[PDB]
């Protein structure tokens, strides 16, 4: 027997035994997320480390059959996920300071606590404390003191950290043939052996700030339109050319802008589609919320629930005794098994949310027949980006109209419109700046571009730059900011929030084409489509078993990511922006600093 | 006398595919009308036969094998299927003269944790000839170096559990299979009746 043949019986076996191994660990973590014991603590780490241990073994087995001798592609994908190292690369000490590392910021991060002066027992976590006063507080010392605080207590415990974090990040990807970790990271984009269809993990960088220089003009725009309204709201805290003061975003980071609709809505005399009354008024549950969000799935020809996925999910809150962790996951076990985690409650947010979860389900449902290896996205940002489109179409004025929760009377006006575009781009615009500028900090960092007594320097000078973000108060290199964010402190990539904002309307796009949708992009409704839906199950189906190159092409036709789509959901909104900009100043200059006084 | 179909269908416990049980079925009165219109019934699909017609005509011996599979395998019970089942556990002939007969076991073959008592068999050195059975349990050489008898290496158990918990889908729940053959050899009949 030949090595490929070797390596397709390995595999026949391992798939077995893995599903059996992942269904076990996925219950045991289902019981303790619906029933949060003590008892399913145990459980959950038990069947947990079972299965992580599998792992460590097959993967040990998978690297003794060498992937060059192996031509089936399909095969070699497989071996090649299974054989990946990671941190059994490095010796046993290192890879045991790395994981206590990893457990030290991580449970600084969630204990983190701010405690607010001549009060030492008056102290607040980041969750709920301090977002709820970002997020909610006009006040511009409240909010100076949640920022300075959390990044100078909690920060700067994690700077010496995260120092020997990159060191021995850097030494786990080197020893797997990496440039560095951060080219590590970019390895989920690269794609080999597929004529016409290849992407390096180079072209990554480049695509991304090739698609980021045709976001500028659309940002600039919305940059100087919220720094003129907030003008008026801070008029001695502002400058009219300076950057945006970090703690006045909307969130302990500025990640999102959304928070800052109030201050900045165009027309707030036109009140917001929230068809929550209507929900109640019609005695609406969750299992009719998700009942309706499985007609939409049906309506464009994908298949209904299974039984189990009524039976064994968890729709509601469980309530009273019986605790919960009721953030909305959708959870693959396997075997069949398809369920949602949600404690669901009767608004227009939760409508959405379930169409957005049920979007996963529907992926997961699609590749089930993939082996096991290949049940997944085709890259990082494929299953986000599918669970976007669905809330997309369902939140559409005719979409809720023809479901009976929007009046048929109620009329849209330009202004509305205009609103709902601004909202939109709070959230979805205004974070490409933010998730790529974090991001490549980390990537010059892990590259070995910035040095350590330079790290918070750097930092600030590609806020100013390229966010238009200055700090309110002088950091040195005692602080750690970019590790004040969750993705940074318990390393996790980031460009996939990037590139799934991309990808999402480049789907919206292709499924409202095939839907034969008129008008602007941003009021489609996918539903009755079958054409949509089989021109999105084309790529379903696929999970990981296709290039992500050639994925994205059964959708939208194209190869690589493209950012026109995106521009194109935000043009009516781009021509407003630049229209109420004619008498004030696009653009920032990066020397002002609301401390420079 | 009425022929002993309740032993093979109301079974307590199902044999493994791998293992599969077969009763022979003599000198007896068989109603298989009688069979037919039970409660739990699923799959029914006879092959160079009637089902309508069925207690019509004389046999000289009728064997029923039963065994236990997941749904999705099922479909594999029929004449010039492949896969896993028909090929390393139980194999029907081109030209089979019978009936296949399933139904969904998942409230008596499932356990919350697993029932690992119903096996099948993962590999093998050639597919089964129909109506083979091997319960074998050689240890598989898939390399080149002998196994010495335990698993490594390039060598595997060739049996393998299905693990059964009542929460699968439908395509991975237990289903339990009978399989009635129909001989006509050169003998007097044995086996008819109303
Ligand atoms: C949750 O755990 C408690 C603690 O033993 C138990 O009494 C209860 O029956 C469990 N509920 C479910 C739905 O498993
Ligand atoms: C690759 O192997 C799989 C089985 O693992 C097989 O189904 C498929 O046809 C093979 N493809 C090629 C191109 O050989
Ligand atoms: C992973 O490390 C093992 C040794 O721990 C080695 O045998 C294998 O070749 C390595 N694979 C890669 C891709 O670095
Ligand atoms: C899905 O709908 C079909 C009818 O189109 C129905 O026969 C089937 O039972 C439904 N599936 C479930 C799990 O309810
Ligand atoms: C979709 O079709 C249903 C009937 O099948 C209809 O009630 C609904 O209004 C339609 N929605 C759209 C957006 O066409
Ligand atoms: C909305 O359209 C009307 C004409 O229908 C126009 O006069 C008005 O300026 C428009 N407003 C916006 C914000 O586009
Ligand atoms: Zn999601």
């Amino acid at each position: 027997s030949t090595i490929e043949e070797q390596a397709k019986t390995f595999l026949d076996k391992f798939n077995h035994e893995a599903e059996d191994l992942f269904y076990q660990s996925s219950l045991a973590s289902w019981n303790y997320n619906t029933n949060i014991t003590e008892e399913n603590v145990q459980n959950m780490n038990n069947a947990g480390d079972k299965w992580s241990a599998f792992l460590k073994e097959q993967s040990t087995l998978a690297q003794m059959y060498p992937l060059q001798e192996i031509q089936n592609l399909t095969v070699k994908l497989q071996l090649q996920a299974l054989q990946q190292n990671g941190s059994s690369v490095l010796s046993e000490d290192k890879s045991k300071r790395l994981n206590t590392i990893l457990n030290t910021m991580s449970t600084i991060y969630s204990t983190g606590k701010v405690c607010n002066p001549d009060n030492p027992q008056e102290c607040l976590l980041l969750e709920p404390g301090l977002n709820e006063i970002m997020a909610n507080s006009l006040d511009y010392n409240e909010r100076l003191w949640a920022w300075e605080s959390w990044r100078s207590e909690v920060g700067k415990q994690l700077r010496p950290l995260y120092e020997e974090y990159v060191v021995l990040k850097n030494e786990m990807a080197r020893a797997n043939h990496y440039e560095d970790y951060g080219d590590y990271w970019r390895g989920d984009y690269e794609v080999n052996g597929v004529d016409g269809y290849d992407y390096s993990r180079g072209q990554l960088i480049e695509d991304v700030e090739h698609t980021f220089e045709e976001i500028k003009p659309l940002y600039e725009h919305l940059h100087a339109y919220v720094r003129a309204k907030l003008m008026n709201a801070y008029p001695s805290y502002i400058s009219p050319i300076g950057c945006l003061p970090a703690h006045l975003l909307g969130d302990m980071w500025g990640r999102f802008w959304t928070n800052l609709y109030s201050l900045t809505v165009p027309f707030g005399q036109k009140p917001n589609i929230d068809v929550t009354d209507a929900m109640v008024d019609q005695a609406w549950d969750a299992q009719r919320i998700f009942k309706e969000a499985e007609k939409f799935f049906v309506s464009v020809g994908l298949p209904n629930m299974t039984q189990g996925f009524w039976e064994n999910s968890m729709l509601t809150d469980p309530g009273n005794v019986q605790k919960a962790v009721c953030h909305p996951t959708a959870w693959d076990l396997g075997k069949g098994d398809f369920r949602i985690l949600m404690c669901t409650k009767v608004t227009m947010d939760d409508f959405l949310t379930a169409h957005h979860e049920m979007g996963h389900i529907q992926y997961d449902m699609a590749y089930a027949a993939q082996p096991f290896l290949l049940r997944n996205g085709a890259n990082e940002g494929f299953h986000e980006a599918v669970g976007e489109i669905m809330s997309l179409s369902a939140a559409t004025p005719k979409h809720l109209k023809s479901i009976g929760l929007l009046s048929p009377d109620f009329q849209e006006d330009n202004e509305t419109e205009i609103n709902f575009l601004l909202k939109q781009a709070l959230t979805i615009v205004g974070t490409l700046p933010f998730t790529y500028m974090l991001e490549k900090w980390r990537w010059m960092v892990f590259k070995g571009e910035i040095p350590k007594d330079q790290w918070m320097k750097k930092w600030w000078e590609m806020k100013r730059e390229i966010v238009g973000v200055v700090e309110p108060v002088p950091h040195d290199e005692t602080y750690c900011d970019p590790a004040s964010l969750f993705h940074v402190s318990n390393d996790y990539s980031f460009i996939r929030y990037y590139t799934r904002t991309l990808y999402q309307f480049q789907f919206q796009e292709a499924l409202c084409q095939a839907a034969k949708h008129e008008g602007p992009l941003h009021k489609c409704d996918i539903s009755n489509s079958t054409e949509a839906g089989q021109k999105l199950f084309n790529m379903l189906r696929l999970g990981k078993s296709e290039p992500w190159t050639l994925a994205l092409e059964n959708v939208v036709g194209a190869k690589n990511m493209n950012v026109r789509p995106l521009l194109n959901y935000f043009e009516p909104l781009f021509t407003w922006l630049k229209d109420q900009n004619k008498n004030s100043f696009v653009g920032w200059s990066t020397d002002w600093s609301p401390y420079a006084d | 006398n009425l022929c002993p179909f309740d032993e093979v269908f109301n079974a307590t416990r199902f044999a493994s595919v791998y293992a599969w049980n077969r009763k022979r079925i003599s000198n007896c009165v068989a109603d298989y009308s009688v069979l037919y219109n039970f409660a739990p019934f699923f799959a029914f699909k006879c092959y160079g036969v009637s089902p309508t017609k069925l207690n019509d005509l004389c046999f000289t011996n009728v064997y029923a094998d039963s065994f236990v599979i997941r749904g999705n395998e099922v479909s594999q019970i029929a004449p010039g299927q492949t896969g896993n089942i028909a090929d390393y556990n139980y194999k029907l002939p081109d030209d089979f003269t019978g009936c296949v007969i399933a139904w969904n076991s998942n409230k008596l073959d499932s356990k919350v944790g697993g029932n690992y008592n119903y096996l099948y068999r993962l590999f093998r050195k050639s597919n089964l000839k129909p109506f083979e059975r091997d319960i074998s349990t050689e240890i598989y050489q898939a390399g080149n170096k002998p196994c010495n008898g335990v698993a490594g290496f390039n060598c595997y158990f060739p049996l393998r559990s299905y693990g059964f918990r009542p929460t699968y889908g439908v395509g991975h729940q237990p289903y339990r299979v009978v399989v009635l053959s129909f001989e006509l050899l050169h003998a007097p009949a044995t086996v008819c009746g109303p």
